[PDB]
């Protein structure tokens, strides 16, 4: 009949808010009745997550309102706490962010793994010696994969945690460092933000283009700023998830930069964020989850109540949408979404992109099956 | 007078609670008593520990004591500061700033960056465990370009993990291929002999290796040699049992019983035990003198009072964090006093090498100057 | 401002219709701020006006 | 025999202000010592006025 | 060889002065912070006064 979501945004989500207001609006807007059987309904909550307690109290709040699902964002000061009491309360987080280093339950984690893909491009281009840059928004996965295949490859990695450099200068001395050690191949493991900042200093430095390869492991490729160094004469390989030539991706676009920026802010000043894509898809994956339940004729009601209730007993019908989160097979904006036990995308494609001084373009695919494919 | 507090107690922390019973009597006077209540939770799961500290508040405390983890240190810090509850914890100290917190214990990492220049290391393996945390890591990476050091890091959290195949590759990539033979072992003390025994059957040499122990309680357990393969091995100490202070409170604590005191009966405190021993005295010195409120009664609490009353008034709560930090006491972790921030200023790391007779101090570090000075 | 606060406030829930009493200033020490989560949808709406 | 009651004032916010004041005064104080600055004097001495 | 004006209304040779700081001094800094670890400001011997 009408099915409840809560959604739980954080600072600089407001796109991926957007998004999800436009992703739910074209579910119930569709006219084929078999496609939405039901009426889809949610209620936000903007959360700081500078604080575990501001964080518990919205996460608590939406709880006490019975909802079926949440949708919304953490970070590695929030996670902990969101993820903990989704899977103490059986009730099903699906989210954008970076997918969790642990293995969970209750969470739908729409972002792919990337740190698969890295070690396999690695071996590609045979890199053996290189510097890698990392911060830790976005787990220790990545970090603790590169170090150990250091171990096992015998490779001589460079690493440095520059997470917490605020002043600029720091990343020219590290750089300095690293030309006295004629290293030449750079993986950035970083945020988009502090990606370009990198990429600033590179150019400033100057006679850091040609003769040098970054290699940028973050999904957000195209929000990177990296055209001052493409036309110096470096390499650099990117990561995406979403195909600007597939035509759900082109018919969404199309709709997307009509809406007004009144009712939809970051439509139309900003390039869709791949965050906000997987946004799009999250709505997706919860619509065909309730589908399935309701042709089950599996039931769900909650009511719901305190969320610290001592006990402390979840709802039955929990496993049942978690399962059914889970269990989905759908086409979106990222392609195939398919999800294992632990809530983790499983038979994604990563598109891989190469720019050169010879010119930009896709280079090939990576999926877990065939691993890294050059075309 | 008595004055009600909270005591969070997480499972496996018995000789802890011993200490925190044996503080209570030891510092109680006919004048002035803590009046605990205490809880016991899985310090993991933030939901948990949201329950418990709510509880707490709901309660009416004075002060929280208790423990948290990597993955609850969050809801901690945020709730402290949002409900103006102070919370003093012998837990690994925060990196930034937070509010309402008193932390017992002292920074560790200034103490290793200077033993690791000590003994002119310049390539070392690190092992860490992930689920504990990667501060301590993460500031000897930082260091690592300035310093010269060529570090391999092996997370050994996953030693008996499903990353268990990879964490043995990597310790024998290290070990066996590129011939380590100094070694940093980030991990709970009671797991030191477990890794090290793996660490024993996978390299070579043995004898000849250097081991320096990152944890603040260095006897701790048992330091045998013939344990440790004939090798090397320094690390860091906080109870001095050198100290009338430490020898008289172990002349007592000898002869506790130990089905009535878990943990006691022993010749040594574990320094997370000491450390609760002393907090009991810090917050008898901070509220004995403290406005005597009207005695009421207290009543078990209720969790969900954390979104149903509203946060103690900031200016009656600073009061007390003001009281709790203004202490200046000497205990079984030496000399004790705070800055601003709850943290440990003024103390001294005691630093150990395990030589024929035993683990002998052959150092110290202040916090003070921040660098090792021979004895 | 008139046309700002009806625009923002025509879609806001329906709330049980409830009685309005004259207030008593004394209720800033009295009662308890209105809970955050509630204030911030009213306080949104009519910023996105 | 000189009683005195101590609240500690923020000052960043006119509402702490008024509330610590209030607070004070519904307590039956004879006077009040203590300190404004720029931003907390007109609510303090208003009051107190 | 700058010249500096400067203006007090605290005579550190006033008796008065002499036999508040005298004690003041031995006052413990736990009952009494920033008595022994900084010098007087003359805002605390308006608060005495």
């Amino acid at each position: 009949n009408t099915i409840s979501i809560g959604g739980l945004f954080m600072r600089n989500t407001v796109q991926e808010h957007s998004a999800f207001r436009f992703a739910v609006q074209l579910y119930n807007t569709n006219q084929n009745t078999t496609e939405k059987p039901f009426h889809l309904n949610y209620h936000v909550d903007h959360l700081d997550s500078s604080n575990s307690f501001s964080v518990t109290n919205a996460f608590c709040s939406q709880f006490s309102r019975g909802v079926y699902a949440i949708f919304g964002f953490y970070d590695q000061m929030s996670m902990n706490t969101l993820t903990s009491f989704c899977g103490a309360l059986h009730t099903s987080f699906v989210t954008p962010s970076f997918p969790t280093d642990a293995d969970v339950q209750f969470v739908i984690q729409m972002r792919p793994a990337l740190k698969g893909a890295i070690l396999s491009l690695l071996s590609y281009y045979k890199w053996e010696k290189f510097v890698y840059l990392y911060d830790t928004e976005r787990g220790f996965s990545v970090l603790q994969a590169i170090m150990e295949a250091a171990v096992q490859n015998n490779w001589q990695v460079t690493a440095r945690s520059v997470g917490n450099i605020k002043d600029v200068q720091e990343f020219r001395r590290i750089i300095e460092e690293m030309d006295r050690r004629q290293e030449k191949r750079y993986l950035i493991d970083c945020e988009v933000e502090r990606i370009n900042t990198i990429l600033e200093q590179v150019v400033i430095l100057g006679k850091h283009s040609r003769g040098y390869h970054y290699m940028l492991a973050n999904l957000g490729f195209t929000d990177i700023l990296l055209e001052r160094v493409m036309h110096g004469g470096a390499n650099i390989t990117g990561f995406q998830i979403v195909n600007n030539e597939n035509p759900m991706v082109q018919q969404f676009i199309q709709r997307w930069v009509r809406l007004d920026e009144c009712e939809f802010p970051e439509a139309k000043n900003a390039p869709l964020k791949y965050t906000s894509a997987l946004t799009h898809d999250a709505i997706l994956v919860i619509a065909e989850a309730f589908r399935y339940l309701r042709r089950q004729r599996v039931d769900v009601s909650r009511s719901a109540g305190d969320c610290l209730a001592n006990p402390a007993v979840p709802w039955s019908q929990g496993i049942d949408i978690e399962r059914a989160l889970k269990m989905v097979q759908v086409q979106g904006m990222t392609g195939n979404i398919q999800f294992d036990t632990y809530g983790r995308r499983t038979n994604y494609t990563i598109d891989v992109y190469e720019m050169k001084v010879s010119g930009s373009r896709k280079a090939g695919y990576w999926n877990e099956y065939e691993r890294f494919v050059p075309f | 007078n008595s004055i009600q507090i909270g005591g969070l107690f997480p499972r496996g922390a018995d000789q802890e609670y011993s200490a925190f019973r044996v503080g209570m009597v030891q510092f109680s006077t006919s004048e002035f008593r803590l009046t605990p209540h205490i809880d016991n939770l899985e310090v993991a799961n933030s939901f948990a520990v949201t329950n418990a500290f709510c509880s707490q508040f709901s309660r009416g405390v004075y002060a929280i004591f208790g423990f948290y983890d990597k993955k609850s240190v969050n809801t901690i810090t945020s709730f402290c500061g949002t409900l103006h509850v102070s919370f003093i914890t012998p837990s690994f100290p925060t990196d930034g700033t937070h509010p309402f917190v008193i932390q017992m214990r002292p920074d560790l990492k200034g103490a290793l960056l200077s033993l690791i220049e000590y003994y002119q290391w310049d390539k070392f393996a690190y092992l860490y465990d992930s689920d504990r945390g990667l501060s301590t890591l993460q500031a000897v990476l930082d260091s690592a370009a300035e310093k010269k050091w060529q570090v391999t890091a092996i997370n050994v959290g996953n030693i008996n993990n499903d990353k268990k195949d990879e964490t043995y590759r990597s310790l024998f990539q290290d070990l066996e291929l590129k011939k380590e033979r100094r070694v940093i072992l980030d991990c709970e003390r009671d797991k030191v002999n477990d890794i090290v025994d793996q660490v024993i059957t996978i390299g070579k040499h043995v004898k000849g290796y250097h081991y320096i122990i990152a944890n603040l309680g260095f006897t701790d357990g048992d330091l045998l040699k013939i344990q440790f393969g004939g090798a090397n091995v320094s690390g860091f100490q906080i109870v001095d049992y050198d100290d009338s202070l430490v020898s008289k409170f172990i002349e007592r604590w000898s002869t506790l019983e130990e089905k009535e005191y878990p943990g006691a009966h022993t010749a040594t405190i574990k320094y997370t035990s000491a450390l609760t021993y002393d907090a009991v005295q810090v917050m008898t010195e901070a509220f004995r003198c403290l406005r005597k409120q009207r005695i009421e009664i207290s009543r078990r609490g209720n969790a969900g009072d954390c979104l149903a009353n509203p946060a103690v008034p900031w200016g009656q709560g600073v009061e007390i964090e003001r009281a709790l930090k203004q202490v200046q006491v000497e205990g079984l972790s030496g000399n004790i006093k705070f800055d601003q921030n709850g943290k440990r200023i003024n103390y001294t790391i005691n630093i150990m090498e395990l030589k024929t007779n035993g683990p002998r101090k052959i150092g110290y570090w202040s916090e003070v100057d921040k660098m090792v000075v021979t004895l």
